Parts: structure tokens; C-alpha cells; sequence
């Protein structure tokens, strides 16, 4: 699914990319949600990701109109929902999952930049 | 599913202090939840957001005249709009605005709108004035009455065809005022007679106009 | 504050552009452009969002596009049902938007008439009465979008009018209505008092005098 983004930026403030998530992001949440999965383990795959999709055209966007970096972060909307594996590689079944509504806090084939951080998180849709 | 509906009280006394409420129905994100309203035609003004967060965002035009609120109660929202004067008549819409990629800063779902008038003005009735002119076309002016609404037709219900009666229209005083028009084969002037007839239920009043040439 | 044409009309199957012109901090400073579909009394549809994006749903003829600071909406294949009204949105500054006056999309059903234009004098009764207002009927006409305007001599006038917006006929056709309100001294010391009305680039003008 399509996903937003949330960012702590300050309204006011002209660092190149503070101004895109200004005019990208919504406030963040100081609470976010994170569940534990009780019994149950899920197959993830860093490689079939489409939050890796997304995030990747973002950062186009970002350049486009851009002329120190803060944390953004990704989240999704009703009828979906982010599980993150708390194991693991990238890979393979995980049995500590738990539930959350955004990703961590990301400082920025930059794609896989990010998979370095993404492989734990994963889209299933209610 | 996700649709809104407003809310409100339809006549404001100027000065005063509008307040409306748009319920959210479907339905619960990182969406805004706006006011925006239509001054038909001229004529689309964004007035301002709240956010799920509670963060509000106002148009800076509305120099502090202006508070958004939430009731994640009863999923709803309200704006208040104060200090008001003729100028604030307008339709208003509770709308959605999602900060989505591929939709960013931009207006998804929308409510059907509602009409909201600013008026002093207690009841009145109509002043009526006759329009007059092969075709011919002559009316009747319907001047300064108030509230809506109000009926006109020609010769007791006789004359049908040819007949126009327009919408109204607010003037800066706070009173309406229309027109109604017919044409006609100006081979019967000096022969066939002519009259509007008038009805303000609000006022308990009817007027029957006559209108002819020169 | 962004600027639309009044109207734009096209028969069926025909391809029809809307343009929508800003300024450097509306569009052409960001690609936060978007446009909407109102049919009458009903709620607004988004149909294009960021500069040329189909949300779900919206049939691949419709799309967007922009050059420098105007943006414009196509629409490819008219049909009898996308007849509506048309406005266009754009961000601008730390949160803030601002919209078009809009465009009304005739699909053409029936042939073409310019306005009738009839410019009514204020009565006696009304004279006499201390009140003068000056009737401007528009009527006969197709498609149904216009715009009036008001000279005393050869004079801008917009204190002291308000007007209709195009409601149809018997016969299918369309007819509005424009007023201008003023005290005696003002209608008996102006020479003339002109109504004049703008339908698809032609421009009537009706005149009257005391």
C-alpha cells in the first residue's frame, strides 16, 4: 500500500531537507504502538519490500525542490499495519514479531542504504 | 465508506460568533481534518486544519478571528469563526486532507457542504416593482424582504409558458431580492393584461402586481 | 489568486485542456497541485493530486500536467456525465493552499446561443419611492457560463451589485440575472449606465440612460 511520512521538523526551518519534510510529513507521535506477537512467527524478505519502493521516490522528491539531516520516519494507514521482527538477517521466519504503526527514527543505490535499516519491517493488509 | 457531514445553524446575527461541526462517518490516520468554504463563483477560501495530532494550521488572513477543536468522542470536528459580518456568507465544507505520497497536500475526501447567512434583518416583506418593456419581455422586482422563501406566478396560475423566476440574492444590507420575468407576443399589450403575484408566507404576505407598458 | 478561464465547452468524443495559472511560490514552487470535480449540491471529487496523479478509481482520461507557473487538467473522450465544474488547488508557504474561481466543463448537448441581453431601468414607482436598481436579464444562451460587469459613463462599477449564477430555462437553455442598487443623485447625474456581459470571448454590451 501507499504509506506518509511523520518527521519532528520544525515549521519554521530552512536546512534543505527540514524544508521538504515540512511540506512532506505530518507531526510525529511522541507514543507510537508496539504490541508483542504472543505464539505466532512470520516470514519476512527484505528483498520483497515495497517500503523500499517508496522511500526511494521520496528522496527524488526531496532533491527535486531540496535548492544537518533529522530523523523521518514511515508509517501506514488503516487497514494495514507494519510487523517488526525483534530476532535474523533479512531473511527467513522470526518469532519475535511485534506490531507498530511507524518505522524507527531514519537519518538519510541508496534503495539498499536503507535496506540496511528496513529488513526488519514488513506490510500486511486487515 | 469514509464520508462527512456538516452540521450547523443556518443564520448568524453579524458580530456574533459562527460555530459548525462536520461528523466523520465510515471510518476512524496522518490526514488533516479542514474547513474550507465556497463564496459561489469568485471564490474558494481554505480557512484552516487541525491535525490528528492536535496541531492547527490556520489561513494567516483571519487575523486571530478563528479556533479548530476536536471530539474524538462522537468522530467529529468544529471551527469557530467570530466577529462576523455579510461578507462571511458562504457555503462551508468539512473536508479531508492527506499527507500521503501521491496525494500530498491535497483534499481526498470532501463533505456535501452547507449554507450558512449572516443577517441582522428580522422578517420582512417584499417591496414589488414592475418591469416593463414582436416578442416583449416584462417582470416584476421583488426588492428587500427576508427570510426566504418567496413565490411569484403570473395571472393567478393562467400564464405558464415563457416564465422565468430567478434565485435570489443577498445585498450587503442583510435583505433578498429576485426577478421574475416572462415574454410574450407584444401583439396583446393594450389588450391582454398582466400581473405577477407575489408570496411571502414568511411575512403572511402576498402582493398582485400589475405590469404594463410605457 | 490562481486564474482559471470561466469556461470551456467540447461535444462528445472531443479533448478538452483547463489551464490554471499561479505564481512562483503557488505552482512552479511546489508539485502540490490538485484539481476537482463538483457536480451541483453534491460533494467535490479529487481527480488529480500532485501535478498529474489518477487516484483510484479515476479513468485513465483524465490527467494533469503544469509548464512554468500554470498547471493544467485534460480531459481526453468527453462524455455526457463529466459536464461539471472544475477548480484547482495548490500549497503554498509553511501550510498554507489556495484555490481558482473555477471553470464550468460544458458537455455540449445543443446548439450554441450568444445571451439575450434586457437592461431595465428602475421604475417609477421606485423613483418615487426614493430607491433605484437596475436590472441586466441575461438570457437565451448556451453554454451556460457568464460574467457581467457594470460601467457608470465609461466607468468600472462593483459597489452595489450582485448576480445570479446560470439556472436553465423551459426550453433547456440558460438564463442569470445581474443587479445594480443605487440612491437617485447617482442614476440622475451619470450620463449612462452600461451592463455588459462576457459569454465564451465575445462581450455584449447593453446601455441605458436617464
Amino acid at each position: 500500500t501507499t504509506l506518509f511520512c511523520a518527521s519532528d521538523a520544525k515549521a519554521h526551518e530552512t536546512e534543505c531537507h527540514n524544508v521538504w519534510a515540512t511540506h512532506a510529513c505530518v507531526p510525529t507521535d511522541p507514543n507510537p504502538q508496539e504490541i508483542h506477537l504472543e505464539n505466532v512467527t512470520e516470514n519476512f524478505n527484505m528483498w520483497k519490500n515495497n517500503m523500499v519502493e517508496q522511500m526511494q521516490e521520496d528522496v527524488i522528491s526531496l532533491w527535486d525542490q531540496c535548492l544537518d539531516p533529522i530523523p523521518i520516519h514511515y508509517c501506514t494507514p488503516a487497514g494495514y499495519v507494519i510487523l517488526k521482527c525483534n530476532d535474523f538477517n533479512g531473511t527467513g521466519p522470526c518469532k519475535n514479531v511485534s506490531s507498530v504503526q511507524c518505522t524507527h527514527g531514519i537519518k538519510p543505490n541508496i534503495k539498499d542504504n536503507w535496506r540496511s535499516e528496513l529488513y526488519k519491517y514488513k506490510v500486511v493488509q486487515i | 465508506q469514509v464520508q462527512l457531514q456538516e452540521s450547523g445553524p443556518g443564520l448568524v446575527k453579524p458580530s456574533q460568533t459562527l460555530s459548525l461541526s462536520c461528523t466523520v462517518s465510515g471510518g476512524s490516520g496522518a490526514h488533516y481534518w479542514s474547513w474550507i468554504r465556497q463564496y459561489p463563483g469568485k471564490g474558494l477560501e481554505w480557512i484552516g486544519y487541525i491535525h490528528y495530532s492536535g496541531n492547527t494550521y490556520y489561513n494567516p488572513s483571519l487575523k486571530s478571528r478563528i479556533t479548530i477543536s476536536q471530539h474524538t468522542s462522537e468522530n467529529q470536528f468544529s471551527l469557530k469563526l467570530n466577529s462576523v459580518t455579510v461578507a462571511d456568507t458562504a457555503v462551508y465544507y468539512c473536508a479531508r486532507g492527506t499527507r500521503l505520497r501521491t496525494l500530498r497536500n491535497a483534499f481526498d475526501i470532501w463533505g456535501q457542504g452547507t449554507m450558512v447567512t449572516v443577517s441582522s434583518a428580522s422578517t420582512k416583506g417584499p417591496s414589488v416593482f414592475p418591469l416593463a418593456p414582436g416578442t416583449a419581455a416584462l417582470g416584476c422586482l421583488v426588492k428587500d424582504y427576508f427570510p426566504e422563501p418567496v413565490t411569484v406566478s403570473w395571472n393567478s396560475g393562467a400564464l405558464t409558458s415563457g416564465v422565468h423566476t430567478f434565485p435570489a440574492v443577498l445585498q450587503s444590507s442583510g435583505l433578498y431580492s429576485l426577478s421574475s420575468v416572462v415574454t410574450v407576443p407584444s401583439s396583446s399589450l393594450g389588450t391582454q393584461t398582466y400581473i405577477c403575484n407575489v408570496n411571502h408566507k414568511p411575512s403572511n404576505t402576498k402582493v398582485d402586481k400589475r405590469v404594463e407598458p410605457k | 489568486v490562481l486564474t482559471q478561464p470561466p469556461s470551456a465547452s467540447g461535444s462528445p468524443g472531443q479533448s478538452v485542456t483547463i489551464s490554471c495559472t499561479g505564481t512562483s511560490s503557488d505552482v512552479g514552487g511546489y508539485n502540490y497541485v490538485s484539481w476537482y470535480q463538483h457536480h451541483p449540491g453534491k460533494a467535490p471529487k479529487l481527480i488529480i493530486s500532485e501535478v498529474n496523479n489518477r487516484p483510484s478509481g479515476v479513468p485513465d482520461r483524465f490527467s494533469g500536467s503544469k509548464s512554468g507557473n500554470t498547471a493544467s487538467l485534460t480531459v481526453s473522450g468527453l462524455q455526457a456525465e463529466d459536464e461539471a465544474e472544475y477548480y484547482c488547488s495548490s500549497y503554498t508557504d509553511i501550510h498554507n493552499f489556495v484555490f481558482g474561481g473555477g471553470t464550468k466543463l460544458t458537455v455540449l448537448g445543443q446548439p450554441k446561443a450568444a445571451p439575450s441581453v434586457t437592461l431595465f431601468p428602475p421604475s417609477s414607482e421606485e423613483l418615487q419611492a426614493n430607491k433605484a436598481t437596475l436590472v441586466c436579464l441575461i438570457s437565451d444562451f448556451y453554454p451556460g457560463a457568464v460574467t457581467v460587469a457594470w460601467k457608470a459613463d465609461s466607468s468600472p462599477v462593483k459597489a452595489g451589485v450582485e448576480t445570479t449564477t446560470p439556472s436553465k430555462q423551459s426550453n433547456n437553455k440558460y438564463a442569470a440575472s445581474s443587479y445594480l442598487s443605487l440612491t437617485p443623485e447617482q442614476w440622475k447625474s451619470h450620463r449612462s449606465y452600461s451592463c455588459q456581459v462576457t459569454h465564451e470571448g465575445s462581450t455584449v454590451e447593453k446601455t441605458v440612460a436617464p
